[PDB]
């Protein structure tokens, strides 16, 4: 019905993937994937002549807008093709091939800290100004990551992502996951699509990838509520504790900072925003469950 | 001249925005929203009357105050013919309070407000509460005059006993009791009385409420909730539910004492446990962890990039540099994303975006 | 259902609602604020006038006198419209409504013997008004600060009016007997149910308020969720190889399968559409295929085994052992309700012939998972504590 | 007429008495009143107790309603031998006197509803022929008095009055008054060094 | 009606020529487009993988609620035998056309594509300078010819051979002059993108033997040209049609290399106001528009008196009224105009007016009249002037031996729909000059 836009975030990190290629038998897998992706948004620009399409690269040391190419070329593809899928498709490419050069340069740099839930923040930000700009237009976030690689920790990508979904949700822009690796579910990711009416997808190999994201990420919005969505995991809503990292189904959280805690913190105090409880009150919690004498 | 104008426009309004800490906020709330329908209300000053939008604008507040606070609970009071009228009973439902509101838009308003009636009623709904939620009471004042059974001095004593809280929001002038409730329940604070000055200004004032109010030092009360998540299901058959025991497709499982529940997040009928998803507690982060004012970038220096980092806009040529960077992690943002990022996100994507 | 029949304590079943209590009776414990009644009565030769339950007793409390002729001639001599018709036609509703009295009118014969005993009310009441007033607004004291002032006396201008005669006017009186009824609504508010030198001071020139609300911060740390290395020189290796396999060539058509994982890949999918599909179709009540007669009969059965494990959570988690034999009680209760539950499934298996009890067991299975999971919470602790 | 029965609705009305004692009563409800919140009106006399003393600082004034002109009676002889002798030595005109005396009066209530800056109110004198008498009234009351407020009617004085109790509701703010209202020791000690 | 209109033409066509018409994949890409969304999304899904589905799995994507899309989509994409429905093994199996899926996989993947979007010189010019300029003047030329104000420079034949032998502009010899006809002003009523359409459908219906879809070849292929860039010139027919299209303000040529213009990116898809008007009770008009094509439109059912550059001011008169009432302008077609080139004010005041009328009767909702009622009725009113005398051509039978044979003729005549008037007293009735032959021949029989 209405032009749609599609913000395609890659997180493409050479740790990330390097760790994928030795598990697997697929060497260079990240270029399956980067051609597929091609064809992905040539398909998506073949849906409508309307629709834009934007893509975001989280690289090791950021995150880079591969298209649009910042105001401030080589051969990869026949010049043959469709002058629009060209447009896209050879400064697409011509931005990856700037990416990896830089990114070979710096690669000495010790990164610790993964920058996908930057890349994530950026992007909505980027929806609100083509859809604030242009006046009646709809917007889609789809992120192929690789999950292959050990995150190191998740814990602070929690803030940030789920006050992505509250942005999200407010706007009505769906978000999409893609995930591509031995870990069959994220629990952070996870929750994104099902919190957004979004579809998370995991596929341990990445041979045939088209197929899954044209047929389970090429829902528009225009068609959202009258298609059934193919995500199959199921969530819990839950969250893991502050001192020992378990989910927890029945707990403690305090007022002043809502740190949710499983059991009762040493010292009666606690533990991250050092609050003192008082000793009668928390004692009522320590209460074992009455039982006839 | 003129486009500067709008700029320094923009500093000044930028000027309060300059001053943000961290103050200790009560996410648990319990707000008991006073309005008033007297034959003051009848006036023609608030188009199509101040009933009228009154109501309409009591709509948009319980839309917006469930919105950002859903782990909070809310009461509905009105003064009518000097006597103080319940409409709705405390509770986390937002759909109940909007149909009770909309009811209320039928029937013509009439007789005297009753302060102290409406405010004795308040103390009797916020009684069972827990000692770490909030009691908070909006009251919708119009008249200039009160008339009242007993002395509405010992309630506001007893007000303060009860460590309740309360904003008053005006239509015409000052009233001394007003200014008396909101300083004296107040800790002295002068900054709870406010009177609307136009049609527009109503709608902030009414959006202000919505953020939890921050807490006073001295008035210090720190303890554990114990709470619940539980797990949805799907079941293949409707079942009972524990709240309205009506045929459900399917509800939320406690994990207490799995009796199943219709919406969240509402406390367990059963072991009076309340219940509540992830995301509820999620929304309630920003306000503990609010994200520093965007500093302007003097044009004496030289900017970094011609385009914005989190939306690669162009940065407009054009005397005042269009450039606002996060001293946390100097990255250049426009002025549209600022507003964006403090308003509907509330995390920089700049300083996610550095590593460590 | 849960105390006639169950037999639940009624103070049990009021422990829970006490809010519903409260707020049914503040709405008929509360009562309007003191007003001047008499003046809004308008009598509109004929003249018609639309008093109210409200109005009588309104005026009651505000007028003593009124109420002291009411009670003392409502049944005795004539009925209550005959009376306040007297009233209002006598020249003590003239008086009272603060309005200058006049010869002519006649009035009423009965209503008129109480006029000499208004004037002692007022005495009475100008006592019960009187009392020591402070000093800063003592207008007593500025005409006594010198007692021997002598001169000129004032014009007639200055002083009450008067007439031929030298008599008041009578004017001054209804402004007393509206001055006194302002005092006494005043006063009425003021029932069972250091200060100068603050006001005197001026606030404006104070240090301004300063607010002493409290700072938090957080700190962010935690362990992560609890249920091959590749070096910076392996690394670096598939960087090369992508670089070269880049730069040399990149072929969009090899993305197209080879045919057979692509039927793989379409049932996966289509695998999790059919789940999805299911859900979806069944995701006011919804419509119900058990007989209306037995779907009443359900509610009430699920509505009250609700109630009684409320009440058994509550006593359970009370704290206090002084609830035990409580417990015991609605144990009991519960292992009825148990056996009520059983014995509603075998009436429906054998009435229905097993056509309703699959259906009927399915409504009332998560509560029955409830049910016997909380008597068995009960025999678990039960029996730890036993032994 | 039934004027008072539409006031007593929104108000309780307190009158002024000759007796003392019952005067001082009223001005104690008057003043319980108005603390409260239920809302009163005084009517006094401009030459009577209230005037001479009595403060309706904040609260207890907020709107003064000047009823005429406060003249005395012309035609006494007390004041016609007063006003001749004036004439005859200082050489004061008697219409002169006559309205420096009434002015003075008017005055006088004027100044008993402000005490700090924080304070406002409404000073409305309602007569013909105080149009005429600007430029007798107080310097720091004429300041205050705009051109356009001479000659005014009750709707569009009522509406005036409404917008300006509206406005003074706004909170304040500081940096308007910071110094050059209110000073603190600081700003006193600048513009001593300024002025010596 | 747009997609619907391109979409009947295409489906009229035998299937023996479609197959050959998705040979291009240009052409595909452009008709992928016309689908509807639910259409395309299984087109795309499948067309990746060489399989077959059947019709059972396709249905268990769509939800109960979006169940009627499914038939409105299959239906439609059925009907272009996009999709070929193919029945084996009991099971009703769903395929895509071969040469469909070949070329619609190519454009996707970069294959050959045989210069199906053409090719590049390198070598621009200037769009708005004379891009725009050329078009415009050469489509506001033929408008202004259609409109039928005089103009300097009168259109070529070939487009003027295409407008008289459309229902467009009526022409005759012995007036000498042509004018609009009802389906004229529809459009002239319609957009841009449609006004393109009405002129391109007709050029391909009208054009005989030059093959069908070489027209349809380079027609789509021109959508997929970009505006402001050169393009090396093919098959045979589409060299003598490009110079067609040239007349239509289309394609434009320096003299070797061809330019598309605004109008070729419009046929591919979709892309105070200039037009709003004020219309008063005294019936006149105060146009806020600067533009010949809005003033000339006006003129044919006003008597405009003046003009400004920022707007145009006219009375409407009897005149006017009936000038255009004769040349076939019906009172509906001019009230929409008015509608939809209403003027904010009149929208605000409508809007205005219902919330009063609305506020005082909210029990009834009454339409929402952005101009008075009274022109409406004064317009309508006229209209009956004009059909207040009614003739028929025809017969009058009479001198019937029997009444059964007079109640036979006409009521046969009846049956045919050919009777116009009857009488049983007087055994006489009336038939039109169409079903005389007819009438007559059943009274020998
Ligand atoms: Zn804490
Ligand atoms: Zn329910
Ligand atoms: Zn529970
Ligand atoms: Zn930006
Ligand atoms: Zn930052």
């Amino acid at each position: 019905e209405s032009p749609s836009l599609l913000t395609v975030i890659i997180e493409i990190a050479p740790k990330l993937w390097t760790t994928f290629d030795e598990e697997g038998n697929e060497k260079g897998s990240i270029i399956k994937v980067l051609e597929a992706l091609i064809v992905f948004l040539n398909a998506h620009l073949a849906f409508n002549s309307a629709n834009k399409v934007a893509v975001i690269a989280a690289y090791s040391q950021g995150i880079k807008y591969l298209y649009p190419e910042s105001t401030s070329d080589l051969k990869i593809i026949n010049s043959d093709m469709y002058r629009r899928f060209r447009n896209v498709d050879e400064t697409l490419v011509e931005e990856i091939y700037k990416l990896f050069e830089l990114e070979k340069k710096q690669i000495e740099q010790n990164s610790q800290r993964s920058t996908l839930a930057g890349a994530m923040s950026a992007g909505l930000t980027y929806v609100n100004r083509i859809s604030k700009e242009s006046v009646s237009l709809k917007s889609r976030l789809l992120v192929l990551t690789c999950g292959s690689g050990s995150s190191k920790d998740e814990i602070f990508q929690y803030i940030p992502i789920m006050n992505c979904i509250f942005s999200a949700t407010k706007m009505k822009c769906p978000i999409d996951v893609v995930k591509i690796g031995g870990s069959k579910e994220s629990t952070f990711l996870q929750q994104t699509t099902d919190a957004t009416n979004g579809v998370y997808l995991h596929v341990e190999s990445t041979e045939g990838l088209i197929q899954y994201l044209a047929t389970a990420m090429f829902i528009d919005p225009s068609l959202r509520p009258i298609i059934v969505k193919p995500n199959h995991g199921s969530v819990d809503f839950r969250t893991s504790c502050y001192l020992t990292g378990r989910v927890v189904a029945v707990g403690f959280i305090c007022s002043v900072c809502l740190c949710v805690l499983s059991i009762i913190p040493p010292g009666n105090k606690c533990p991250a925003c050092d609050s003192q409880f008082d000793e009668h009150v928390i004692a009522k919690l320590k209460r074992k469950p009455v039982v006839p004498r | 001249a003129s486009l500067v104008a709008s700029i320094v426009e923009a500093r000044k309004k930028r000027t309060a925005k300059k001053n943000i800490t961290p103050y200790q906020r009560g996410i648990i709330r319990s707000l008991i929203l006073t309005l008033d329908c007297s034959e003051a209300m009848l006036e023609k000053d608030l188009r199509p009357n101040r009933h009228a939008m009154i109501i309409q604008y009591a709509i948009d507040f319980v839309h917006e105050f469930f919105d950002q606070n859903p782990i909070s609970q809310m009461g509905i009071i009105i003064m009518r013919n000097g006597l103080a009228q319940l409409v709705s009973q405390v509770s986390g439902n937002p759909q109940d309070h909007i149909d009770a509101l909309k009811s209320i838009r039928k029937q013509e308003p009439k007789g005297n407000p009753s302060l102290q009636n409406a405010l004795e009623m308040a103390r009797g709904l916020l009684l069972p509460v827990p000692a770490h939620c909030t009691r908070e009471v909006l009251i919708v004042f119009g008249s200039l005059s009160t008339t009242d059974p007993g002395d509405i001095h010992q309630t506001i004593d007893s007000l303060v006993s009860e460590k309740i809280r309360v904003k008053v929001l005006g239509l015409s002038a000052q009233v001394a009791i007003c200014k008396e409730l909101c300083k004296a329940t107040n800790y002295g604070d002068e900054s709870f009385y406010k009177i609307l000055l136009d049609e527009t200004h109503l709608k902030e004032l009414f959006n202000e409420a919505v953020t939890p109010l921050p807490v006073n030092k001295i008035n210090k009360g720190f303890t554990l909730v114990k709470m619940g998540f539980p797990t949805r299901i799907f079941e293949d058959t409707p079942t009972f539910c524990s709240c309205h025991s009506k045929l459900v497709y399917g509800g939320y499982f406690c994990p207490n004492c799995h009796s199943k529940v219709c919406s969240l997040p509402t406390v367990c009928p059963c072991c009076d446990l309340m219940l509540i998803l992830s995301t509820h507690l999620a929304r309630s982060y920003h306000h503990l962890m609010p994200l520093k004012t965007f500093a302007e970038v003097p044009t004496t220096e030289k900017f970094r990039s011609e385009d914005c980092f989190s939306c690669q806009s162009r940065f407009p040529i054009l005397l005042t540099s269009s450039r606002y960077r996060c001293e946390d992690c100097k990255q250049e943002f426009c002025v549209d994303c600022d507003v964006f990022i403090h308003e509907i996100l509330h995390n920089c994507p700049g300083c996610e975006s550095k590593p460590v | 259902e849960t105390v006639i029949n169950a037999g639940l304590p009624p103070s049990e079943f009021w422990s829970t609602r006490i809010p519903l209590l409260r707020a049914f009776a503040l709405s008929t414990s509360q009562k309007v604020g003191p007003y001047n009644v008499l003046s809004t009565i308008k009598p509109v030769n004929k003249v018609n006038v639309n008093l109210s339950r409200e109005k009588i007793l309104n005026i009651f409390e505000n007028y003593p006198i009124v109420k002291k002729a009411y009670t003392d001639n409502v049944p005795k001599n004539f009925k209550e419209p005959e009376f306040w018709a007297r009233f209002f036609s006598s020249k003590l509703f003239r008086k009272l409504r603060g309005e200058k009295i006049m010869q002519n009118d006649r009035g009423d014969v009965i209503i008129d013997r109480y006029l000499t005993l208004d004037q002692e009310f007022d005495r009475k009441d100008d006592d019960m008004l009187l009392h020591p007033v402070k000093k800063i607004i003592d207008l007593d004291g500025n005409i006594q600060d010198d007692p021997v002032v002598r001169g000129n006396r004032p014009d007639f201008t200055m002083q009450p009016g008067v007439d031929i005669n030298g008599n008041s006017d009578g004017t001054v009186d209804i402004l007393k007997g509206m001055n006194r009824l302002s005092e006494k609504m005043i006063m009425a508010l003021k029932n069972e149910y250091n200060d100068e030198r603050n006001e005197l001071k001026i606030d404006d020139l104070n240090e301004s308020y300063k607010t002493n609300y409290a700072i938090i911060h957080l700190k962010r740390n935690a362990h992560e969720k609890t249920t091959l290395k590749v070096s910076n020189q392996q690394m670096l290796q598939q960087l090369s190889l992508v670089m070269d396999n880049l730069i040399n060539k990149l072929d969009l058509n090899q993305v197209v399968p080879n045919n057979e994982v692509s039927n793989k890949i379409n049932k996966r999918v289509i695998t999790a559409i059919k789940i999805n599909a299911k859900q979806a179709k069944h995701n006011l009540e919804v419509k119900s295929t058990l007989p209306i007669d037995l779907l009443e009969s359900c509610r009430m059965l699920h509505t009250t085994c609700c109630e009684f494990l409320k009440h058994f959570y509550i006593h359970f988690q009370s704290g206090e052992q002084k609830q035990a034999s409580t417990v015991k009680k609605l144990y009991n209760h519960l292992k009825d309700c148990i056996e009520k539950l059983n014995e509603l499934f075998q009436d429906v298996l054998n009435g229905d012939g097993e056509s309703m009890s699959n259906t009927c067991t399915a409504y009332l299975k998560p509560v029955l998972n409830s049910i016997t999971l909380a008597t068995h919470k009960y025999d678990e602790y039960f029996n730890e504590y036993n032994n | 007429m039934g004027i008072l029965d539409e006031v007593w609705k929104h108000k309780l009305i307190l009158v002024e008495t000759p007796d003392a004692q019952e005067t001082s009563l009223a001005l104690e409800t008057y003043r319980k009143a108005c603390s409260n919140g239920r809302g009163a009106i005084l009517l006094s006399v401009a030459r009577g107790k209230v005037s001479e003393g009595i403060d309706f600082d904040h609260q207890y004034g907020r709107t003064v309603l000047m009823i005429g002109i406060p003249f005395q009676y012309t035609e006494s002889r007390i004041l016609k031998a007063r006003l001749e002798f004036m004439r005859e030595n200082y050489r004061i005109r008697e219409n002169d006197f006559l309205s420096f005396d009434a002015m003075r009066h008017a005055a006088q209530c004027l100044g008993r509803v402000l005490r700090g800056k924080d304070d406002y109110g409404v000073m409305v004198l309602a007569d013909r022929r105080f149009s005429r008498k600007r430029s007798q009234l107080p310097k720091w009351i004429a300041q205050g008095l705009s051109d356009a407020d001479l000659n005014l009617s009750t709707d569009m004085a009522i509406s005036n009055t409404k917008q300006f109790l509206r406005t003074m509701a706004q909170p304040t703010d500081p940096k308007d008054q910071e110094g050059v209202s209110v000073w603190s020791y600081e700003d006193l000690i600048k513009h001593q060094n300024s002025r010596k | 009606s747009l997609k619907h209109s391109v979409t009947q033409y295409l489906e009229e066509i035998p299937q023996q020529v479609q197959n050959r018409l998705y040979t291009s994949p240009a052409t595909c890409l452009a008709i992928y487009r016309i689908l509807p969304p639910l259409a395309k999304f299984f087109i795309m899904a499948m067309v990746f993988n060489e399989n077959e589905v059947p019709l059972l799995d396709l249905d268990k994507w769509v939800n109960s609620n979006g169940k009627l899309q499914f038939q409105n989509a299959i239906k439609s994409m059925k009907s272009l035998h996009l999709l070929i429905p193919n029945k084996s093994s009991g099971t009703l199996m769903i395929n895509l056309n071969p040469t469909f899926k070949i070329s619609l996989r190519n454009a996707l993947t970069g294959g050959e594509v045989q210069n199906s979007f053409g090719v590049v010189v390198e070598e621009n010019v200037v769009s708005l300078d004379l891009l725009d300029e050329y078009s415009a003047n050469k489509w506001e030329t033929i408008l202004h010819f259609m409109v039928g104000t005089p103009l300097a420079k009168i259109p070529s034949e070939k487009v003027l051979n295409l407008l008289k032998h459309s229902k467009l502009m009526e022409e005759v010899n012995s007036t000498g002059e042509f004018k609009i006809t009802n389906e004229g002003f529809q459009f002239l009523l319609q957009e841009i993108n449609s006004q393109l359409w009405t002129l391109l459908l007709q050029y391909l219906k009208m054009i005989e033997t030059m093959d069908l879809v070489d027209v349809l070849h380079f027609i789509f292929m021109l959508g997929a040209l970009e505006v402001g860039k050169a393009y090396k010139i093919l098959s045979e027919t589409q060299r003598i049609m490009l110079q067609d299209m040239r007349d239509y303000g289309l394609v434009f040529q320096k003299h070797s290399i061809f330019y598309p213009t605004k109008l070729a990116l419009m046929l591919t898809s979709d892309t105070i106001p200039d037009g709003s008007l004020i219309v008063e009770t005294n019936f006149k008009i105060y146009s806020y528009s600067n533009s010949p094509l809005q003033i000339a439109v006006l003129s044919l059912f006003v008597h405009l008196k003046a003009r400004f550059v920022n707007m145009v001011l006219g009375q409407i008169t009897r005149e006017s009224i009936r000038r255009a009432l004769t040349n076939g302008i019906t009172a509906d077609q001019i009230i929409a105009y008015l509608e939809t080139h209403a003027h904010p004010q009149m929208r605000r005041l409508a809007e205005e007016k219902l919330e009063k009328k609305l506020e005082l009767d909210p029990n009834c909702k009454e339409p929402l009249q952005v101009l008075p009622p009274t022109v409406v009725d004064q317009i309508r009113l006229w209209q009956l002037e004009l059909d207040r005398v009614i003739t028929y051509e025809g017969s009058l039978y009479s001198d019937f031996e029997t009444s059964q044979e007079y109640n036979l003729l006409s009521k046969y005549a009846q049956d045919i729909g050919v009777l116009l008037w009857k009488d049983d007293k007087k055994k006489k009735f009336f038939i039109s000059k169409e079903g005389n032959s007819q009438v007559l021949d059943f009274a020998k029989r």
